Protein backbone atom coordinates (compact mmCIF):
# COMPACT_ATOMS: atom_id res chain seq x y z
CA UNK A 1 0.00 0.00 0.00
CA UNK A 2 2.74 2.01 -0.76
CA UNK A 3 2.64 4.42 -3.41
CA UNK A 4 1.05 6.40 -2.01
CA UNK A 5 3.44 6.77 0.82
CA UNK A 6 5.99 6.69 -1.94
CA UNK A 7 5.23 10.69 -2.72
CA UNK A 8 3.07 11.66 0.40
CA UNK A 9 6.79 11.60 2.07
CA UNK A 10 8.16 13.23 -1.22
CA UNK A 11 5.61 16.16 -0.96
CA UNK A 12 6.01 16.79 2.68
CA UNK A 13 9.50 17.19 2.29
CA UNK A 14 8.98 19.53 -0.31
CA UNK A 15 6.57 21.61 1.58
CA UNK A 16 8.70 21.37 4.55
CA UNK A 17 11.89 23.48 3.30
CA UNK A 18 9.58 25.73 1.24
CA UNK A 19 8.07 27.58 4.36
CA UNK A 20 11.50 27.17 6.36
CA UNK A 21 12.96 30.02 3.95
CA UNK A 22 9.94 32.24 3.14
CA UNK A 23 8.39 31.36 6.67
CA UNK A 24 10.82 31.07 9.50
CA UNK A 25 13.89 32.82 8.94
CA UNK A 26 12.29 35.48 6.59
CA UNK A 27 9.55 38.19 8.70
CA UNK A 28 10.96 41.85 7.04
CA UNK A 29 8.95 44.11 9.89
CA UNK A 30 12.39 45.97 10.25
CA UNK A 31 12.72 48.73 7.82
CA UNK A 32 12.28 46.23 4.78
CA UNK A 33 10.96 48.98 2.13
CA UNK A 34 8.56 47.24 0.49
CA UNK A 35 7.69 51.02 -1.43
CA UNK A 36 7.48 51.46 -5.33
CA UNK A 37 10.25 48.96 -6.26
CA UNK A 38 10.16 45.33 -6.89
CA UNK A 39 9.07 46.31 -9.98
CA UNK A 40 10.82 42.74 -11.83
CA UNK A 41 14.21 45.21 -12.37
CA UNK A 42 11.90 48.12 -14.44
CA UNK A 43 9.93 50.62 -13.60
CA UNK A 44 5.80 51.29 -14.41
CA UNK A 45 4.22 49.00 -17.79
CA UNK A 46 1.14 50.87 -18.46
CA UNK A 47 0.68 48.74 -20.97
CA UNK A 48 -1.36 45.11 -20.89
CA UNK A 49 -0.14 41.69 -22.44
CA UNK A 50 -0.96 42.45 -26.32
CA UNK A 51 -1.53 39.32 -28.85
CA UNK A 52 1.00 37.76 -30.65
CA UNK A 53 -0.37 35.84 -33.94
CA UNK A 54 2.98 33.93 -34.19
CA UNK A 55 2.52 32.83 -30.65
CA UNK A 56 -0.60 31.29 -30.68
CA UNK A 57 -0.46 28.99 -33.64
CA UNK A 58 2.71 27.22 -31.79
CA UNK A 59 0.10 25.96 -29.40
CA UNK A 60 -2.87 24.61 -31.94
CA UNK A 61 -0.55 22.97 -33.91
CA UNK A 62 0.75 21.00 -31.48
CA UNK A 63 -2.34 19.95 -29.90
CA UNK A 64 -3.14 18.13 -33.49
CA UNK A 65 0.39 16.47 -33.87
CA UNK A 66 -0.35 15.44 -30.38
CA UNK A 67 -3.55 13.03 -30.53
CA UNK A 68 -2.13 10.76 -33.02
CA UNK A 69 0.74 9.55 -31.15
CA UNK A 70 -1.42 8.41 -28.74
CA UNK A 71 -3.25 6.33 -31.79
CA UNK A 72 0.58 5.34 -32.72
CA UNK A 73 0.93 4.28 -29.27
CA UNK A 74 -0.32 0.83 -29.32
CA UNK A 75 1.83 -0.21 -31.82
CA UNK A 76 4.25 -2.57 -29.68
CA UNK A 77 1.06 -4.51 -28.27
CA UNK A 78 -0.21 -4.62 -31.97
CA UNK A 79 2.89 -7.06 -32.95
CA UNK A 80 1.50 -10.60 -30.94
CA UNK A 81 -1.71 -10.15 -33.32
CA UNK A 82 -3.34 -12.63 -35.50
CA UNK A 83 -3.67 -10.99 -39.18
CA UNK A 84 -0.84 -9.14 -39.92
CA UNK A 85 -1.23 -7.67 -43.18
CA UNK A 86 -4.07 -5.46 -41.91
CA UNK A 87 -1.42 -4.06 -39.03
CA UNK A 88 0.68 -2.69 -40.90
CA UNK A 89 -0.91 -1.62 -43.48
CA UNK A 90 -3.10 0.14 -41.08
CA UNK A 91 -0.11 1.53 -38.68
CA UNK A 92 1.49 2.99 -41.71
CA UNK A 93 -1.68 5.15 -42.83
CA UNK A 94 -1.94 7.53 -39.46
CA UNK A 95 2.32 8.21 -40.09
CA UNK A 96 1.45 9.28 -43.58
CA UNK A 97 -1.66 11.49 -42.37
CA UNK A 98 0.40 13.01 -39.87
CA UNK A 99 3.02 13.73 -42.89
CA UNK A 100 0.19 15.56 -45.30
CA UNK A 101 -0.80 17.64 -42.26
CA UNK A 102 2.59 19.02 -42.29
CA UNK A 103 2.88 19.73 -46.19
CA UNK A 104 -0.23 21.96 -46.51
CA UNK A 105 0.55 24.00 -43.16
CA UNK A 106 4.70 23.62 -44.44
CA UNK A 107 3.73 25.94 -47.29
CA UNK A 108 2.75 28.35 -44.26
CA UNK A 109 3.92 28.63 -41.09
CA UNK A 110 5.82 32.01 -40.72
CA UNK A 111 7.97 33.41 -38.16
CA UNK A 112 7.56 30.90 -35.35
CA UNK B 1 31.53 81.06 14.17
CA UNK B 2 29.53 80.67 11.38
CA UNK B 3 30.65 81.01 7.54
CA UNK B 4 29.04 81.20 3.64
CA UNK B 5 26.23 79.40 2.74
CA UNK B 6 24.71 76.87 4.82
CA UNK B 7 23.82 74.29 2.09
CA UNK B 8 26.79 71.75 3.07
CA UNK B 9 30.20 72.21 3.37
CA UNK B 10 30.29 75.11 6.29
CA UNK B 11 31.04 75.38 9.89
CA UNK B 12 27.94 76.77 11.61
CA UNK B 13 29.60 76.68 14.40
CA UNK B 14 27.77 74.02 16.54
CA UNK B 15 29.02 70.59 17.90
CA UNK B 16 26.41 68.65 18.94
CA UNK B 17 26.64 65.53 20.46
CA UNK B 18 23.41 62.65 20.03
CA UNK B 19 22.87 59.86 21.67
CA UNK B 20 20.89 56.94 20.40
CA UNK B 21 20.71 58.14 16.97
CA UNK B 22 19.81 55.02 15.41
CA UNK B 23 15.93 54.82 16.44
CA UNK B 24 13.10 56.67 13.92
CA UNK B 25 13.27 59.51 16.21
CA UNK B 26 17.18 59.94 16.33
CA UNK B 27 18.25 58.88 13.19
CA UNK B 28 15.94 61.57 11.16
CA UNK B 29 17.64 63.95 13.77
CA UNK B 30 21.35 63.82 12.22
CA UNK B 31 20.27 64.36 8.47
CA UNK B 32 18.99 68.07 9.06
CA UNK B 33 22.36 68.54 10.84
CA UNK B 34 24.34 66.85 8.44
CA UNK B 35 23.25 69.79 5.97
CA UNK B 36 24.17 72.66 7.82
CA UNK B 37 27.30 71.13 8.57
CA UNK B 38 28.68 70.20 12.08
CA UNK B 39 30.81 68.06 13.88
CA UNK B 40 27.53 66.11 15.37
CA UNK B 41 29.66 63.56 16.91
CA UNK B 42 27.71 60.34 17.29
CA UNK B 43 28.30 57.47 19.67
CA UNK B 44 26.63 53.86 18.75
CA UNK B 45 26.51 51.12 21.71
CA UNK B 46 26.95 47.97 19.50
CA UNK B 47 26.51 47.93 16.16
CA UNK B 48 28.84 48.44 13.28
CA UNK B 49 26.78 47.47 10.17
CA UNK B 50 23.83 48.86 11.14
CA UNK B 51 24.62 52.40 11.73
CA UNK B 52 25.94 51.91 7.83
CA UNK B 53 23.26 54.12 6.03
CA UNK B 54 24.25 57.14 8.40
CA UNK B 55 27.53 57.38 7.09
CA UNK B 56 26.59 59.80 3.71
CA UNK B 57 24.91 62.36 5.74
CA UNK B 58 28.07 64.25 7.24
CA UNK B 59 30.59 65.72 4.76
CA UNK B 60 33.55 64.25 5.43
CA UNK B 61 35.34 64.68 8.64
CA UNK B 62 31.51 66.26 10.26
CA UNK B 63 30.82 62.87 11.90
CA UNK B 64 32.77 60.58 14.29
CA UNK B 65 31.24 57.05 15.70
CA UNK B 66 32.73 55.93 19.42
CA UNK B 67 31.29 52.80 20.97
CA UNK B 68 29.75 53.49 24.50
CA UNK B 69 28.20 50.72 27.03
CA UNK B 70 26.06 53.62 29.07
CA UNK B 71 26.72 52.62 32.60
CA UNK B 72 29.94 52.65 32.41
CA UNK B 73 30.92 56.37 33.64
CA UNK B 74 34.18 57.54 31.69
CA UNK B 75 32.81 55.65 28.15
CA UNK B 76 30.73 58.59 28.11
CA UNK B 77 32.62 61.02 29.30
CA UNK B 78 35.29 61.05 26.76
CA UNK B 79 32.90 62.19 24.36
CA UNK B 80 31.40 64.96 26.03
CA UNK B 81 34.50 66.49 26.82
CA UNK B 82 34.46 68.75 23.24
CA UNK B 83 30.97 69.82 22.88
CA UNK B 84 28.80 72.50 22.65
CA UNK B 85 25.15 71.29 22.79
CA UNK B 86 24.22 67.54 24.15
CA UNK B 87 20.91 65.93 23.29
CA UNK B 88 19.69 62.90 24.42
CA UNK B 89 16.64 60.44 23.20
CA UNK B 90 18.08 57.18 24.52
CA UNK B 91 15.97 54.85 25.53
CA UNK B 92 13.63 51.82 24.27
CA UNK B 93 10.01 50.32 24.72
CA UNK B 94 9.70 46.73 26.59
CA UNK B 95 12.08 45.83 29.35
CA UNK B 96 14.87 43.39 28.08
CA UNK B 97 15.86 40.09 29.16
CA UNK B 98 19.38 41.64 30.77
CA UNK B 99 18.46 45.02 31.60
CA UNK B 100 16.58 46.17 34.73
CA UNK B 101 14.29 49.09 32.78
CA UNK B 102 13.62 50.97 36.47
CA UNK B 103 16.99 53.30 36.80
CA UNK B 104 17.63 53.18 32.89
CA UNK B 105 15.57 55.99 32.58
CA UNK B 106 16.97 57.48 35.85
CA UNK B 107 20.61 56.77 36.11
CA UNK B 108 21.26 56.77 33.19
CA UNK B 109 20.40 60.05 31.58
CA UNK B 110 21.69 61.30 35.51
CA UNK B 111 25.53 58.97 34.13
CA UNK B 112 25.08 61.51 31.06
CA UNK B 113 24.21 64.54 33.92
CA UNK B 114 27.74 63.17 35.67
CA UNK B 115 31.04 65.50 34.98
CA UNK B 116 29.39 66.09 31.29
CA UNK B 117 27.34 68.67 33.16
CA UNK B 118 30.79 70.07 34.73
CA UNK B 119 33.30 69.82 32.32
CA UNK B 120 31.63 72.93 30.27
CA UNK B 121 28.77 72.02 28.25
CA UNK B 122 25.51 73.88 27.66
CA UNK B 123 21.74 73.57 26.36
CA UNK B 124 21.65 70.19 27.52
CA UNK B 125 18.03 68.80 26.40
CA UNK B 126 16.22 65.26 27.61
CA UNK B 127 12.93 64.19 25.83
CA UNK B 128 9.25 63.57 27.90
CA UNK B 129 6.00 62.52 26.39
CA UNK B 130 2.52 63.95 26.66
CA UNK B 131 1.04 60.92 28.50
CA UNK B 132 4.25 60.30 30.84
CA UNK B 133 2.01 61.22 34.27
CA UNK B 134 3.14 59.77 37.88
CA UNK B 135 -0.70 58.72 38.31
CA UNK B 136 -0.71 54.96 38.48
CA UNK B 137 0.16 54.32 34.60
CA UNK B 138 2.15 52.53 33.22
CA UNK B 139 5.20 50.63 34.12
CA UNK B 140 6.68 52.40 31.07
CA UNK B 141 4.48 55.59 30.58
CA UNK B 142 5.37 56.13 34.64
CA UNK B 143 9.17 55.51 35.27
CA UNK B 144 9.24 57.76 32.26
CA UNK B 145 8.14 60.45 34.68
CA UNK B 146 10.59 59.52 37.49
CA UNK B 147 12.89 60.23 34.39
CA UNK B 148 10.89 63.82 34.22
CA UNK B 149 11.51 64.51 37.86
CA UNK B 150 14.52 62.40 39.48
CA UNK B 151 16.61 63.63 36.41
CA UNK B 152 15.43 67.38 36.60
CA UNK B 153 17.43 67.77 39.83
CA UNK B 154 20.66 68.13 38.21
CA UNK B 155 20.96 70.54 35.35
CA UNK B 156 17.81 72.94 36.99
CA UNK B 157 17.75 74.58 33.09
CA UNK B 158 17.62 72.31 30.17
CA UNK B 159 14.36 72.89 27.86
CA UNK B 160 13.16 69.45 28.49
CA UNK B 161 11.04 68.53 25.51
CA UNK B 162 7.78 66.86 25.50
CA UNK B 163 6.68 66.20 21.91
CA UNK B 164 3.53 64.60 20.68
CA UNK B 165 2.51 61.30 19.66
CA UNK B 166 4.62 61.08 16.45
CA UNK B 167 3.42 59.38 13.20
CA UNK B 168 6.12 59.00 10.54
CA UNK B 169 8.02 57.28 7.76
CA UNK B 170 9.58 54.13 9.38
CA UNK B 171 7.96 54.14 12.56
CA UNK B 172 6.03 52.12 15.27
CA UNK B 173 3.12 54.05 16.74
CA UNK B 174 0.60 54.25 13.46
CA UNK B 175 2.53 51.23 11.86
CA UNK B 176 1.42 48.78 15.04
CA UNK B 177 -2.04 48.98 13.23
CA UNK B 178 -2.62 47.79 9.69
CA UNK B 179 -0.06 45.44 10.38
CA UNK B 180 -3.08 43.60 12.15
CA UNK B 181 -3.58 41.30 8.85
CA UNK B 182 -4.79 38.64 11.49
CA UNK B 183 -7.57 36.77 12.55
CA UNK B 184 -9.54 39.34 13.64
CA UNK B 185 -9.11 43.79 13.81
CA UNK B 186 -9.58 44.32 17.58
CA UNK B 187 -9.82 47.73 18.73
CA UNK B 188 -8.86 48.55 22.18
CA UNK B 189 -11.27 48.01 23.82
CA UNK B 190 -13.84 47.34 21.16
CA UNK B 191 -14.18 51.64 22.35
CA UNK B 192 -13.74 54.44 20.50
CA UNK B 193 -13.79 56.72 23.67
CA UNK B 194 -10.69 59.08 23.57
CA UNK B 195 -9.52 57.96 20.06
CA UNK B 196 -7.55 59.59 19.06
CA UNK B 197 -4.32 61.77 20.36
CA UNK B 198 -2.07 64.55 18.32
CA UNK B 199 -0.07 62.68 15.98
CA UNK B 200 2.63 65.58 15.03
CA UNK B 201 4.49 64.46 12.04
CA UNK B 202 8.46 63.80 12.39
CA UNK B 203 9.31 66.39 10.31
CA UNK B 204 8.23 69.42 12.76
CA UNK B 205 10.04 67.53 15.87
CA UNK B 206 13.25 67.14 14.08
CA UNK B 207 12.56 70.76 13.03
CA UNK B 208 11.40 72.37 16.48
CA UNK B 209 14.98 71.23 17.99
CA UNK B 210 16.98 72.48 14.90
CA UNK B 211 14.90 75.84 16.01
CA UNK B 212 16.08 75.39 19.27
CA UNK B 213 19.32 74.32 19.27
CA UNK B 214 20.31 78.01 18.73
CA UNK B 215 17.27 79.17 19.49
CA UNK B 216 18.99 81.66 22.16
CA UNK B 217 17.15 82.10 25.91
CA UNK B 218 15.36 78.13 25.64
CA UNK B 219 16.65 76.96 28.69
CA UNK B 220 14.57 75.65 31.25
CA UNK B 221 11.70 76.98 29.53
CA UNK B 222 10.34 73.27 28.68
CA UNK B 223 7.76 72.70 25.39
CA UNK B 224 4.61 70.77 24.50
CA UNK B 225 4.28 70.07 20.89
CA UNK B 226 1.34 70.80 19.56
CA UNK B 227 -0.39 68.36 16.81
CA UNK B 228 -2.76 67.92 13.91
CA UNK B 229 -6.36 69.63 12.79
CA UNK B 230 -7.28 68.90 15.25
CA UNK B 231 -8.15 65.61 18.10
CA UNK B 232 -9.01 62.99 16.23
CA UNK B 233 -11.68 59.94 16.28
CA UNK B 234 -11.99 56.33 16.37
CA UNK B 235 -12.00 56.68 12.48
CA UNK B 236 -9.00 56.98 12.28
CA UNK B 237 -8.45 53.10 12.83
CA UNK B 238 -11.06 53.25 10.38
CA UNK B 239 -9.13 56.02 8.31
CA UNK B 240 -6.38 53.48 7.64
CA UNK B 241 -7.94 50.95 6.77
CA UNK B 242 -9.38 52.77 4.62
CA UNK B 243 -6.50 54.25 2.11
CA UNK B 244 -4.70 50.57 2.75
CA UNK B 245 -7.74 48.94 1.72
CA UNK B 246 -7.72 46.00 4.23
CA UNK B 247 18.11 46.70 13.26
CA UNK B 248 21.23 44.30 14.57
CA UNK B 249 18.52 41.63 15.75
CA UNK B 250 20.46 38.18 14.65
CA UNK B 251 21.04 36.64 12.05
CA UNK B 252 18.11 34.01 11.18
CA UNK B 253 15.51 36.05 13.43
CA UNK B 254 15.26 37.42 16.74
CA UNK B 255 13.04 35.21 18.67
CA UNK B 256 11.76 37.59 21.23
CA UNK B 257 11.14 41.31 20.01
CA UNK B 258 7.27 40.97 20.43
CA UNK B 259 4.03 42.68 20.11
CA UNK B 260 3.92 42.63 24.26
CA UNK B 261 1.18 41.02 25.54
CA UNK B 262 1.85 43.61 28.13
CA UNK B 263 0.64 47.11 28.78
CA UNK B 264 1.66 47.72 25.22
CA UNK B 265 -2.11 47.52 24.58
CA UNK B 266 -2.76 50.19 26.90
CA UNK B 267 0.40 52.19 26.77
CA UNK B 268 -0.98 54.49 23.94
CA UNK B 269 -5.03 54.96 25.06
CA UNK B 270 -4.02 56.63 28.40
CA UNK B 271 -4.33 60.35 26.62
CA UNK B 272 -4.15 63.01 28.89
CA UNK B 273 -4.25 65.97 26.49
CA UNK B 274 -1.67 67.88 29.48
CA UNK B 275 -1.43 71.78 30.23
CA UNK B 276 -1.77 73.93 26.75
CA UNK B 277 -0.55 76.63 28.62
CA UNK B 278 3.03 75.07 27.68
CA UNK B 279 4.52 77.14 24.79
CA UNK B 280 4.83 74.68 23.34
CA UNK B 281 5.66 74.51 19.36
CA UNK B 282 4.32 77.25 17.62
CA UNK B 283 6.24 79.72 19.63
CA UNK B 284 9.32 77.30 18.96
CA UNK B 285 8.17 78.32 15.01
CA UNK B 286 7.45 77.65 12.50
CA UNK B 287 5.85 74.68 12.11
CA UNK B 288 1.83 73.47 11.83
CA UNK B 289 1.42 69.72 9.69
CA UNK B 290 -1.83 68.38 9.37
CA UNK B 291 -2.08 64.18 8.87
CA UNK B 292 -4.72 64.23 5.64
CA UNK B 293 -1.99 65.39 3.45
CA UNK B 294 0.97 63.25 4.49
CA UNK B 295 -1.32 60.07 5.24
CA UNK B 296 -0.95 58.69 1.81
CA UNK B 297 2.54 57.98 1.70
CA UNK B 298 3.32 55.52 4.93
CA UNK B 299 0.74 53.54 4.62
CA UNK B 300 1.36 50.96 2.03
CA UNK B 301 -0.09 47.82 0.77
CA UNK B 302 -0.71 45.51 -2.00
CA UNK B 303 -2.99 47.79 -4.32
CA UNK B 304 0.26 50.26 -4.39
CA UNK B 305 -1.67 52.38 -7.18
CA UNK B 306 -5.38 52.93 -6.89
CA UNK B 307 -6.13 55.22 -3.68
CA UNK B 308 -8.92 57.29 -5.08
CA UNK B 309 -8.85 59.59 -1.68
CA UNK B 310 -11.78 60.94 -0.01
CA UNK B 311 -11.81 59.24 3.42
CA UNK B 312 -11.63 62.32 6.04
CA UNK B 313 -12.93 63.50 9.67
CA UNK B 314 -15.09 66.73 10.78
CA UNK B 315 -12.63 67.75 13.48
CA UNK B 316 -13.64 65.80 16.06
CA UNK B 317 -15.97 67.47 18.49
CA UNK B 318 -14.27 68.94 22.14
CA UNK B 319 -12.10 70.59 19.06
N1 LIG C 1 8.52 61.21 21.93
C1 LIG C 1 7.75 60.04 21.56
O1 LIG C 1 6.71 60.15 21.03
C2 LIG C 1 8.33 58.60 21.88
C3 LIG C 1 7.66 57.49 21.47
C4 LIG C 1 8.16 56.27 21.75
C5 LIG C 1 9.34 56.16 22.45
N2 LIG C 1 10.00 57.26 22.84
C6 LIG C 1 11.24 57.22 23.57
O2 LIG C 1 12.08 58.53 23.10
C7 LIG C 1 13.12 58.09 22.46
C8 LIG C 1 12.80 57.84 20.95
O3 LIG C 1 13.57 56.73 20.47
P1 LIG C 1 13.12 56.02 19.03
O4 LIG C 1 11.76 56.57 18.60
O5 LIG C 1 14.15 56.30 17.98
O6 LIG C 1 12.98 54.35 19.23
P2 LIG C 1 14.19 53.41 19.83
O7 LIG C 1 14.10 52.02 19.21
O8 LIG C 1 14.04 53.31 21.28
O9 LIG C 1 15.68 54.12 19.48
C9 LIG C 1 16.39 54.71 20.55
C10 LIG C 1 17.79 54.03 20.69
O10 LIG C 1 18.08 53.80 21.95
C11 LIG C 1 18.87 52.40 21.94
N3 LIG C 1 18.91 51.82 23.26
C12 LIG C 1 18.03 51.08 23.93
N4 LIG C 1 18.57 50.78 25.12
C13 LIG C 1 19.76 51.32 25.18
C14 LIG C 1 20.73 51.33 26.14
N5 LIG C 1 20.77 50.75 27.46
N6 LIG C 1 21.88 51.97 25.94
C15 LIG C 1 22.10 52.62 24.78
N7 LIG C 1 21.14 52.61 23.82
C16 LIG C 1 19.98 51.97 24.02
C17 LIG C 1 18.17 51.67 21.14
O11 LIG C 1 18.93 50.50 20.58
P3 LIG C 1 20.56 50.48 20.44
O12 LIG C 1 21.18 50.28 21.77
O13 LIG C 1 20.96 49.32 19.56
O14 LIG C 1 21.05 51.78 19.82
C18 LIG C 1 17.75 52.66 20.02
O15 LIG C 1 18.65 52.65 19.00
C19 LIG C 1 13.41 56.73 23.14
O16 LIG C 1 13.97 56.95 24.32
C20 LIG C 1 11.99 56.17 23.30
O17 LIG C 1 11.95 55.11 24.39
C21 LIG C 1 9.51 58.49 22.57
Amino acid sequence: MNLMLALLTNFTLATLLVIIAFWLPQLNVYSEKTSPYECGFDPMGSARLPFSMKFFLVAITFLLFDLEIALLLPLPWASQTANLNTMLTMALFLIILLAVSLAYEWTQKGLE
Amino acid sequence: IPHGKGGRSSVSGIVATVFGATGFLGRYVVNHLGRMGSQVIVPHRCEPYDTMHLRPMGDLGQIIFMDWNGRDKDSIRRAVEHSSVVINLVGREWETQNFDFEDVFVKIPQAIAQVSKEAGVEKFIHISHLNADIKSSSKYLRSKAVGEKEVRETFPEATIIKPAEIFGREDRFLNYFANIRWFGGVPLISLGKKTVKQPVYIVDVTKGIINAIKDPDARGKTFAFVGPSRYLLFDLVQYVFAVAHRIGRLFEISPFEPWTTRDKVERIHTTDKILPHLPGLEDLGVEATPLELKAIEVLRRHRTYRWLSSEIEDVQPAK
